[PDB]
RNA sequence: CUUCACACAUGCUACAAUGGCCGGUACAAAGGGCUGCGAUGCCGCGAGGUUAAGCGAAUCCUUAAAAGCCGGUCUCAGUUCGGAUCGGGGUCUGCAACUCGACCCCGUGAAGUCGGAGUCGCUAGUAAUCGCAGAUCAGCAACGCUGCGGUGAAUACGUUCC
């Protein structure tokens, strides 16, 4: 049983209810999904991301990601239509709960010069986004068998309708902000 | 489709030098993971020229 | 293993591996080892997490590491730039500041021979 | 004079001009010709038109130019990019 | 008089394992010294500072020679090679060291992996290599100059050819 989900259902829901006077119990914000994508640049060159992106995202997250191919063609990026440029996975349910717990517990503090996630990177609707720049510190992946380094980004989507509610939900969940 | 595609996701346990230990389900590593810093011990979670001239002279 | 940097070059004496951190070199590593007690001549693969965790607190107790040292350096040079002294003007022009000759040298501060 | 045995180096004919004014006010532009005098923490709020060979460069210390020198801020030579 | 988009000339440094570091360790010459040589002792990792004896000198200082030898480490790597640049902190002389001095401590640690066509010096205690001293001078010369000493080679058949 996801301990972060249990802690949420135990106290975070009540905390959000106290913070915002919702008229009904299901007006309370709740995280819907967590999405992690690559968007690699080695699409027109050497075309080798199935081992560069999928093989690490699968062990980082818990499910194999979906491959995204180019939606257009750009000469400046040497981008053609039809070849993969990015790999995206989405985490939901108890898998998302465990991934968020593991992140906030051991991964976020463990990167270089962790000074806290900026609380101003919200999209304006109640969902947050931030991303790293290298092979993350996830203990699931070790440097000894990785190719050229590549970073990743996370989109966390919540039931909240406002940025303040989203920030409060993340703070209660355990996101270290400024 | 979860037949052979997804990597293994089996119960694990995190052991930290601080002492903060919790158990979840992780990827292919089925054993333990040894860490030295956790959320309970990392920073950010627990928190003059004139003066230099004065101490110099 | 990692304290701040990689700190673990393969098959290297940790005496010299400590020099790979930003803030400790030969003498700093020697004085740290003298204080701690662990011998210099030992391969880094034999070092253990207990020794790492007693070493981790010592460096942050008095010395400094990657990131903040370079932040202090860049703050110092930036303040020197904005205050507008002779050294600050030399830094703004990229020319060496410590009175070295500029007629036939300073190729490190500038680029190689331009040959205009 | 860069030694922890005599304090800093400040000219007496400069002290007898700055200490007689800083009691009541920060004086206006002042004339000085000794670039070699150290800035004691008494020049805050004042100005010094320091000589550099041909003219006087007015220099104001706000908070930080205490370990510096008066002539440090007066370009003794002028270079303007042969090309 | 010391600038700086550039080029030349003369020297040093390296690009390493004939090596780097740690500890121990033996052998010189010639010079300098009352505006000085500072024997010891103390403080400081350190350069340096302090009180102080002997020394117009074969009796005092300089004075420890380094190359040489032993044991461990490193294992051909932009490296335990390389020390240019930069930040911080001290010492010495000088009234005054940003311009505009030298040295000491920490950290950061660039090019460089033997150098194109071409070009320089060298036949014996020579080239090669490592240290020492003087003169100028308050400080600036262990990258210049002049002398000193240690270890220490290979080639010359021949004068046609520059
Ligand atoms: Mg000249
Ligand atoms: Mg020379
Ligand atoms: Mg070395
Ligand atoms: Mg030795
Ligand atoms: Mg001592
Ligand atoms: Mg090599
Ligand atoms: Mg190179
Ligand atoms: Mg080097
Ligand atoms: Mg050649
Ligand atoms: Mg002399
Ligand atoms: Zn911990």
């Amino acid at each position: 049983q996801p301990r972060l989900k249990e802690r949420y259902r135990s106290e975070i829901r009540d905390a959000l209810r106290k913070q915002f006077g919702y008229g009904n119990v299901m007006q309370i914000p709740t995280v819907t999904k967590v999405v992690v994508n690559m968007g690699v640049g080695e699409a027109a060159r050497d075309a080798k991301l199935i081992n560069g992106a999928v093989n690490d995202l699968a062990l980082i997250t818990g499910q194999k990601p979906e491959v995204r191919r180019a939606r257009k063609s750009i000469a400046q990026f040497k981008l053609r239509e039809g070849m993969p440029v990015g790999v995206r996975v989405t985490l939901r349910g108890d898998r998302m709960w465990e991934f968020l717990d593991r992140l906030t517990s051991i991964a976020l503090p463990r990167i270089r010069d962790f000074r806290g996630l900026s609380p101003k990177q919200f999209d304006g609707v109640g969902n947050y986004t931030f991303g790293l720049a290298e092979q993350a510190v996830f203990h699931e992946v070790d440097v000894d068998k990785i190719d050229r380094v590549r970073g990743m980004d996370i989109n966390v989507v919540t039931s909240a309708a406002t940025d303040d509610e989203g920030r409060a939900l993340l703070r209660a969940l355990g996101f270290p902000f400024k | 489709m979860k037949s052979d595609i997804h990597p293994a996701y089996e119960e694990t346990t995190v052991v930290c030098g601080c002492g903060n230990t919790f158990q979840t389900r992780s990827t292919k590593p089925g054993g333990r993971i040894v860490v030295e810093v956790c959320s309970q011990c990392h920073p950010f979670y627990t928190g003059g020229r004139v003066a230099r001239f004065e101490k110099r002279y | 293993a990692r304290l701040v940097g990689v700190d673990l070059p393969r098959d290297k004496r940790m005496e010299v591996a400590l020099t790979y951190i930003f803030g400790i070199g030969r003498t700093r590593s020697n004085e740290i080892l003298a204080a701690t007690g662990i011998d210099r001549d030992l391969r880094t693969r034999d070092l253990t997490e207990e020794q790492l965790i007693h070493l981790r607190d010592y460096i942050e107790a008095n010395l400094k590491v990657e990131g903040d040292l370079r932040r202090e350096v860049q703050a110092d040079i930036r303040r020197k730039i904005e205050i507008g002294c002779y050294q600050g003007l030399r830094h703004r022009r990229g020319m060496p500041v410590r009175g070295q000759r500029t007629k036939t040298n300073a190729r490190t501060r500038k680029g190689p021979k331009r040959t205009i | 004079p860069r030694s922890l045995k005599k304090g800093p180096f400040v000219d007496e004919h400069l002290l007898k001009k700055v200490d007689v004014q800083n009691e009541k006010n920060t004086k206006q532009v002042i004339k000085t010709w000794s670039r070699r005098s150290t800035i004691i923490p008494d020049f805050i709020g004042h100005t010094f038109a320091v000589h550099d060979g041909r003219k006087h460069v007015p220099v104001f210390v706000t908070e930080s130019m205490v370990g510096h020198k008066l002539g440090e801020f007066a370009p003794t030579r002028t270079f303007k990019g042969h090309i």
